């Protein structure tokens, strides 16, 4: 039922979202304060005395931070930020948000997880950016800082604030601090509005580009975002056409025609992106009929209320007030008919099961058939035929023929009898047996087996079957210009049908007989009016009941229903103006008439592989889940449609539709679905994208990551992983239903979507669909490619650490430490260590060793390197035995990592300061399954003469790791003693450098700081409101 | 595009048996067993099977079309007639035509007109659902040898029987390969390049000869 | 009314295999999965609104190019004779299934054996595969697509447009349609037709079909400055109003101050750039793509063996021995050419035209620095990796950087009207 | 809205409560009709925040501070000699 309700209507997804504040999502950060006043620098010379609003932090220290929309303004929170810490305060808690279910320690995260989480992380940073940049308004510069610049002006209190760290090159530059220097070093005219398309006077410009503070990044990102929806697109005609084209020509809408103000109206998706939700659809019903039954009431309702035919009972039981019969008679042909019919439902049902032949098969109800079977010499068994003859037909079971035809040879058993094929499926197994194909026996296919003189009656009933059964047909519906085709098995537009439809040429219809239902009836009476009067059955009735039996017939035969003739000309009509609208679209499989060679056997589905197979293709024939069930409908019911079918008095079908559809109409539940749909599949892909950086799937595949440890993946992890990537999507999109939930089962590190049905005689049908692109997951990686270089600024150092002690007075970065300082497995009388290590205790003064990996014992001293490890699965051991020595000793390890979260710790150069408190926590601290920052303790860089004094280190990098600085002493003139860093030009191309274009962006390896921004202002109406309808 | 209902082509009288004696009808005496649709141009005929299905299979006379351009579409009715076996309009269809050229090839004089050059019906559209192992396949097959000439070794009736055809079907149908060098292919009609039709002289679209194909 | 459908792959650049590797083919199928990258393609260029840019793919010439290499490649299996489509993989990849919906990674067995040698400068026809003869819509999606390669592997040089105009084209659906489009850029209005034509096919003369072509008039007839404000086309008229600048921006617009007097009849001619600097012109690439989505139901004029390089003479639904000739220029010297026509009718000083050249010029200065730098690039990777040789963009010679044709090309489209 | 407007008023100049002469709800579709509203300024942007405003808070962050009878021509008939001359 949660099933259910999702086909009837699923939650829309929340696609377009605007945001009116800056495209960025790294924020630069004061991390140690200014040096002022001073005893040097007379505080008269820095610009903030004179409360000068500047571009950047004036502090001596400054470094860069991920914190998505931290100047953003929107409509919609996509509830999905990353909000990091500046770097001297501990960011753990991020990498540790996903598998650390285990870890113990609060200020720990276990490494083998990082990558899991770096990732998911990055998935997060482009689903909370996912959003359309907005265009506010300007105001001319009333100064002249800018040469009468268009300055864009942000919404909410509180403004001037941004007005600065908006554009840089507004500011003044009095000054030879680090920042006038910048400043004053950029191009001037590359600020404020930049180009715009004013299409009507007196209206918003459509869009206009503009100079501003942001990072090239997210721009890219939301660049794609918009791209794709562009792609989406349609507009008024458009939709006039469609609508015009399903409605058949019985409602008619209309689109303006004049200038427009440009509208972004999403809807038109790729057929492969329709399909592949289509089957996802079908996968979470297979075989659960209280599922879809909802679904075909539904439609049965829809159609209750559209069509014109009203069934009406008293017809039959007039008609029969008019039979001639005794008094003194046992039986009344004419009363037992009437109790027998018991004078809706399962009608308008029947017919809704048509659209869905793939995955529901109708049939009549088990308790419609004689309980005992029934005997030809009970005239109320002779009724239930009758009933069950007429109503067989309607059902879409491929078997109802032999049904229809074994109905009657039950009731014949010891009157006429036939050759049957073995000794189970006899003469007299209950019809409703005969269910599948194998069964069909072959007197029933081999006419000729059944003797006309042995079995006349039997005979001729096998013959009509044979030459009067309903032939197949189809009628064309839709318009996938717009709406593209759900259809799988069968061509675009195409709606099969059981029955045969002639659309009929005129609107006043009159009594019609020449159906081809009208004909079955017919038929039926013929034969049984041939039972009766068999020279051989005839004497056991009296020679009245037989005329009134005869009466009877004839007028059940000439009685006047409109049910054969609606049902070929309207009805399928209807259902073809219907289809459209349908939130779960048909979904069929050919109607094949008695060419058993080509009944549907079998219909499944994949969403996942085998073993070494890669190729949907292959492993489709072995890896479906069959689907589908029957749906019993009331044999009863469906005959007393048949007979008192009826049209109002004076009826004009082309009116009488115009006015019954034209509400339908203007319910656009249908476009919101394509939405949905078009998410279905971003999800998917979505997920394949990033399962295959943490495990090995079949899919080509970019990896970027590789260098982040992570842990051997098992199927459980898979999941696991999987269900993340699932919430976040549908937090981000607003969702409470399912998404992915159908193909999570199990393991999804080899998810593949395909359909297929098969044949009687094995013919089989594949359907893969080509999976369409995805800006989701092309977004994910590309930031990954970027985090690829840009990893400080994530809070992540790359690469390993050396612990020793490093006393000196000097000022490097321990994040950059001086080259002769690190050593690696290729440097000169180095020891690695691998599995077999143990240690040797010492004795007598000599001294303790401990084994090398070529098995030679070394003492506690040189330069090692340690796998991290090794060190984790003997934390005690190791710290007992090493810590000493590394302290106050001779020996420096280096343990390799790879990736690692970091910490800074910032102190007065002048006075003493040792780190080995620090380190001490931190290797004390390692565990089997945690790790905590690791810490290092940096100087405070300065801009004029300072004494020095001694510091004693213990932890350094690898490798360059410092990039994550962004200024120091950014408002003095210059660094004299520690770290000297002057804004990064790089950053800031476009005004750096007067030859490059304004549209020029450095990924993947530098995000710029400043770029040009395109926002746009385009109208999302609803559709009702442009495209209007007549009544 | 008009779509025409294909009326009978034999009316079944009385004394009809289904004897071994008896003529086949191919299912051309029942209701509707194939619809045809025209249209003055095949460019059309084609994009109009874009959205239509043809499961049942799409026959085309590229020679002389009975009464303008226009393909035919099998209906699911069927002929017994003939036992053991069971043929769909569209086999029968092609069955009858396939020999009645067959028979043609042979009594064929230079000097002498026929109705049309090529009888036989050529499967356009719809092959997707015939298997290489299917009777609908081999009476491409048959029909594509009947075309380009070819002669049966077997005499043929001036009068066809059921006996006769069910015994031809049961040759189409018994074991072994095609010895010849045609395949089937719904693209065009292939005529070999020293074969000696000429229905490529004489119509303007349909037939296609192959050089290298001797 | 085409009926011939051929496509022709691309050629080495003097290489022993096909100008793409593993690296590059699993970042084209990075986020989706098929080869048919047209709708992927139009994501990343990101409706030309900045200059598109990435490690792998520097420029959209070199992605658009590198899509045509991926399938110039993996097609050549089911296009032999024999047309298995799962049995070789190519560079460690294999179909999906015969109905070619996707590559993925070769299974280990077949990883195992040797790949498929792929050749150079290809012709085949459609027809030949089964899959693809049967299913006349699917042909007709996808050939959309192998005629946008066609139109940009025929010559050395850039992807080739069609440029049309006639007067009977415009009926009443298409005036109604096209008024929709008042205000769009050129690529938002490329981005829709392209879905819009790969869900529902064109037909010979159709609606969609016909405006597109219009479109296609209506963008080269202003770029090279034949039509504008004040002398408009049935007051149509594409719009930009930073000609020159590295990325520009092409807005179709309205105006009912003229309305050019056009010639009765029909008139067509190709066009294409012949100056390296088109890999980064998005508008110019978007143009072939269109006419690339037209030639799946119509049949355009045949392209005159004589303009194009022997290995692509007479093929069958494309070159021929008598046809219409192609018209090269040089992106900057148009510039000019833009600039030079607008200024004899009065609606741009010469201040204006200096301050356009000007740009124009620091314009191509920028882009041919990066392209012959990215090519260097290139030859170093090729020299140290001779297992795995490729290129990132196609191969140009300092040559093509002439202006040659430019001026006759120019007059050429003038004369349309 | 300004439709609604008009086609209520033509209501009241013809004493009847519903018009029958309307500038609203006519068959056709003007869906694309724009009327001058308060909400854009004059470079394509929305009024949220008045120009002024904007301009104010614009030169708000460039600011700096000191540190620490008859008539026989016409015929017409008069009364005064003097409503003569
Ligand atoms: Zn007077």
């Amino acid at each position: 039922n949660k099933k259910t309700a999702q086909l009837l209507h699923a939650d829309t997804p929340r696609l377009v979202t605007w945001d009116a504040g800056l495209c960025t999502s790294f924020k630069i950060v004061p991390i140690v304060p200014a040096q002022v006043p001073q005893d040097v620098l007379a505080y008269t010379f820095f610009t903030s005395s004179y409360a000068i609003q500047s571009p950047f932090p004036e502090a001596a220290v400054s470094r860069i931070v991920v914190h998505t929309r931290w100047a953003s303004n929107v409509d919609f929170d996509r509830d999905s930020s990353v909000i990091m810490a500046p770097p001297t305060e501990n960011n753990i808690h991020l990498f540790k948000q996903l598998l650390n279910t285990e870890t113990l320690s609060v200020r720990g995260a276990n490494p083998l997880m990082f990558r899991a989480n770096v990732l998911h992380m990055l998935l997060e940073f482009v689903l909370d950016n996912l959003y359309l940049n907005r265009h506010t308004g300007f105001s001319q510069d009333h100064t002249p800082f800018t040469e009468g610049a268009n300055l864009r002006s942000l919404p909410g209190p509180d403004a001037e604030k941004w007005y600065s760290i908006m554009y840089p090159t507004r500011m003044g530059t009095p000054n030879v601090s680090k920042i006038c220097n910048f400043v004053a070093s950029c191009v001037r005219n590359r600020v404020g509005r930049f180009d715009r398309a004013q299409m009507m006077n007196g209206a918003m410009s459509e869009w206009v580009d503009v100079f501003e503070t942001s990072d090239a990044l997210t721009v890219s990102i939301r660049g794609r975002w918009m791209a794709r929806l562009a792609r989406m697109n349609i507009n008024p005609t458009e939709i006039e056409w469609a609508l015009t084209e399903c409605a058949q020509g019985y409602v008619t809408v209309t689109s303006p025609y004049a200038p427009s103000v440009n509208r972004l109206m999403p809807y038109r998706i790729s057929n492969a992106e329709r399909q592949i939700s289509q089957i996802i659809r079908i996968m979470n019903i297979g075989n659960n009929a209280t599922v879809i039954q909802p679904v075909l009431q539904d439609i049965s309702v829809l159609l209750q209320r559209i069509s014109p035919l009203q069934i009406d009972p008293t017809i039959i039981s007039n008609t029969m007030s008019t039979v001639s019969e005794s008094t003194t008679q046992t039986l009344s042909p004419a009363s037992s008919i009437l109790g027998k019919l018991r004078p809706f439902s399962s009608f308008r049902v029947a017919l809704a099961g048509w659209l869905y032949n793939g995955v529901v098969t109708t049939v009549i109800d088990d308790s419609s058939y004689p309980k005992d079977g029934g005997s030809v010499t009970s005239l109320e068994n002779l009724w239930d035929f009758f009933i069950l003859a007429l109503a067989l037909p309607l059902t879409t079971d491929p078997c109802a023929p032999v049904k229809a035809f074994m109905t009657l040879a039950n009731m014949m058993v010891g009157f006429e009898t036939i050759p049957m094929d073995n000794q189970i499926y006899t003469q007299s197994r209950r019809a409703s047996a005969f269910s599948t194909p194998h069964t069909w026996p072959r007197c029933f296919m081999n006419i000729q087996l059944i003797s006309p003189i042995d079995a006349p009656i039997l005979r001729q009933w096998a013959e009509i079957i044979h030459r009067y059964w309903p032939n197949p047909s189809q009628i064309r519906y839709g318009a996938p210009n717009v709406f593209g085709s759900a259809n799988l098995f069968t061509p675009p537009e195409v709606l099969l049908l059981p029955i045969d439809h002639q659309p009929a040429n005129v609107t006043t219809p009159t009594l019609d007989f020449t159906n081809e239902l009208t004909n079955w009836r017919a038929r039926v009476c013929e034969l049984m009016k041939n039972l009766v009067d068999n020279q051989r059955y005839q004497p056991g009735w009296t020679q009245s009941l037989v005329s009134s039996m005869r009466g009877t017939l004839d007028k059940l035969k000439l009685i006047k229903s409109m049910t054969p003739m609606y049902l070929q000309q309207l009805a399928p009509v209807e259902l073809a103006v219907i289809a459209p609208m349908l939130p779960f679209p048909p979904f069929q499989v050919p109607y094949v008439r008695l060419d058993r060679d080509r009944v549907p056997t079998m219909v499944g589905v994949t969403r996942q592989s085998r073993d070494t197979i890669t190729q949907p293709a292959l492993s489709l024939s072995t890896t479906n889940t069959t689907v589908g069930v029957p749906l019993a409908l009331d044999a009863r019911a469906i005959t007393v449609a048949l007979l008192s079918g009826k049209y109002p008095p004076d009826l004009v079908t082309n009116v009488w539709y115009a006015d019954a559809i034209y509400p339908m109409y203007a319910d656009t539940e249908v476009f919101s679905n394509l939405q949905r749909d078009m998410i279905t599949c971003e999800a998917v892909q979505t997920l394949v994208t990033l399962v295959a950086q943490i495990s090995e799937t079949q899919y080509p595949v970019d990896r970027y990551l590789d260098w982040i440890p992570s842990l051997r993946a098992s199927a459980a992890t898979a999941a696991t992983f999987a269900e993340w990537v699932n919430t976040s999507m549908k937090t981000a999109f607003d969702l409470s239903d399912m998404l992915l939930e159908p193909l999570l089962s199990g393991d999804p590190r080899m998810t593949q979507l395909a359909i297929q049905y098969q044949q009687y005689n094995g013919r089989t049908f594949n359907v893969i669909p080509e999976m369409p692109g995805s800006v989701i997951a092309d977004c994910v990686q590309l930031t990954a490619e970027v985090f690829n270089h840009e990893y400080n600024l994530f809070g992540i150092a790359r690469g390993d650490i050396i612990i020793g002690r490093v006393q000196s007075t000097h000022l490097w970065s321990p994040l950059a430490p001086p080259p002769d300082l690190v050593f690696d497995r290729d440097t000169p009388g180095v020891h690695i260590f691998g599995r077999d290590c143990r240690i040797s205790f010492g004795m007598n003064g000599a001294a303790p060793m401990i084994r090398d990996e070529t098995g030679m014992m070394v003492p506690f001293e040189g330069n090692w390197i340690f796998p991290l490890a090794l060190w984790q699965m003997n934390t005690r051991y190791f710290n007992q035995q090493f810590d000493a020595w590394i302290k106050t000793g001779e020996l420096r390890i280096r343990i390799e990592m790879g990736a690692y979260p970091y910490m800074l710790h910032y102190y007065d150069p002048r006075q003493y300061a040792n780190a080995w408190n620090l380190t001490s926590a931190w290797l004390e601290e390692i565990t089997p399954t945690s790790i905590p920052s690791v810490p290092f303790m940096v100087p405070i860089s300065s801009d004029h003469d300072i004494s020095s004094a001694p510091a004693v280190q213990y932890i350094i990098s690898t490798e360059y790791n410092d990039r994550s600085l962004f200024c120091t002493n950014s408002s003095s003139p210059q660094t004299i003693a520690g770290p000297d860093k002057h804004i990064p030009v790089e950053r800031y191309n476009i005004l750096t450098n007067p030859d490059a274009p304004p549209t020029q962006i450095q990924l993947p390896e530098v995000v710029d700081l400043y770029n040009v921004v395109t926002r746009y202002a385009y109208e999302t109406p609803p559709i009702t409101a442009v495209v209007m309808g007549v009544p | 595009v008009l779509e025409v209902a294909a009326g009978r082509k034999y009316l079944q009288m009385e004394n009809y048996s289904n004897d071994d004696d008896d003529p086949p009808l191919f299912a051309k005496d029942l209701s509707d067993y194939a619809k045809a649709f025209y249209s003055d141009t095949y460019e059309v005929l084609d994009r109009f099977f874009w959205t239509h299905d043809s499961s049942a299979g799409v026959l085309v006379h590229y020679d002389k079309p009975t009464n303008g351009h226009h393909y035919l579409l099998g209906t699911l009715t069927q002929m017994v007639s003939a036992p053991p076996y069971i043929i769909n309009a569209t086999d029968a269809m092609l069955l009858e035509s396939c020999l009645e050229q067959f028979s043609a090839n042979v009594r064929a004089r230079p000097a002498q007109p026929v109705t049309r050059l090529d009888q036989c019906y050529h499967l356009r559209w719809g092959a997707q659902y015939v298997g290489e192992d299917s009777l609908t396949y081999r009476l491409g097959v048959l029909s594509l040898l009947a075309t380009n000439g070819y002669q049966l070794a077997r005499p043929i009736p001036r009068q066809l029987t059921n006996r006769w055809l069910s015994s031809f079907v049961s040759q189409i149908m018994s074991d072994g390969v095609n010895e010849t060098p045609l395949w089937p292919q719904e693209r065009y009609v292939q005529i070999a390049y020293d074969s000696p039709s000429v229905v490529d002289g004489a119509t303007q679209y349909g037939y296609v000869r192959k050089n290298q194909l001797r | 009314a085409r009926a011939a459908f051929l496509f022709k792959t691309v050629g080495f650049g003097g290489l022993q295999n096909v100008p793409i590797n593993d690296e590059l083919s699993s970042h084209l199928l990075r986020a989706g999965n098929s080869p048919w990258q047209l709708t992927q393609f139009l994501d990343w260029i990101s409706l030309g609104r900045g200059l598109a840019t990435s490690a792998l793919v520097p420029t959209a010439g070199s992605r658009y190019y590198q899509m045509s290499c991926l399938l110039s490649g993996t097609l050549q299996i089911p296009f032999r004779p024999n047309h298995r489509w799962g049995d070789i993989r190519f560079l460690r990849l294999v179909w999906s299934a015969p109905t070619l919906d996707g590559l993925v990674v070769a299974p280990p067995q077949v990883l195992a054996q040797p790949a498929l040698q792929a050749q150079a400068d290809r012709v085949y026809d459609c027809d030949d595969y089964p899959f693809l003869a049967r299913d006349p819509r699917f042909k007709h999606r996808v050939y959309q697509q192998l005629s946008a390669v066609t139109l940009l592997n025929l010559t050395g040089f850039g992807p080739i447009s069609y440029v049309r105009v006639d007067e009977d084209m415009w009926s009443g659906d298409v005036n109604q349609l096209l008024m929709n489009y008042f205000g769009h850029t050129f690529a938002e209005i490329a981005y829709t037709l392209c879905q819009a034509s790969a869900n529902r096919p064109w037909e010979h003369d159709g609606t969609y079909a016909r405006m597109t072509q219009i479109i296609l008039s209506l963008f080269w007839l202003s770029y090279v400055g034949v039509i504008h404000q004040q002398n408009t086309y049935r007051t149509f008229y594409f719009q930009c109003n930073r000609r020159g600048d590295a990325a520009e921006v092409w807005i179709l617009s309205c105006s009912l101050n003229h309305s050019a007097q056009i010639r009765p009849g029909n008139r067509s001619l190709f066009v294409m750039p012949t100056s390296p600097d088109w890999n980064m012109d998005v508008n110019l690439i978007l143009s072939s793509t269109l006419t690339g989505c037209l030639c799946s139901g119509s049949q355009l004029p045949l392209i005159d063996n004589n303009s194009v390089p022997a290995v692509s003479r007479n093929i069958h639904g494309w070159t021929g021995r008598a046809g219409n000739q192609l018209h090269g220029f040089q992106v900057r010297r148009m510039v000019t050419e833009f600039c030079d026509r607008l200024r004899r009718d009065g609606v741009m000083t010469q201040a204006q035209q200096n301050q356009i050249e000007a740009l124009a010029d620091q314009t191509q200065q920028f882009k041919r620095d990066k392209l012959e730098a990215w090519a260097r690039e290139d030859d170093q990777y090729n020299q140290a990796n001779p297992n795995s040789t490729m290129f990132r963009t196609k191969p140009f010679t300092n040559a093509q950087w002439g202006r040659g044709n430019t001026g006759a090309t120019s007059a050429a489209i003038a004369a349309l009207i | 809205d300004e439709a609604d407007e008009a086609t209520q008023k033509q209501a009241k100049d013809t004493d009847k409560s519903k018009a029958q002469v309307t500038y609203s709800d006519t068959g056709i579709n003007n869906a694309n009709e724009l009327s001058r509203s308060g909400n854009v300024d004059n470079e394509g942007g929305s009024n949220q925040k008045p120009m002024s405003t904007r301009i104010a808070e614009a030169t708000s962050a460039i600011v700096s501070k000191h540190p620490a009878y008859q008539c026989h021509v016409c015929s017409a008939v008069l009364f005064s000699p003097l409503d003569l001359d």
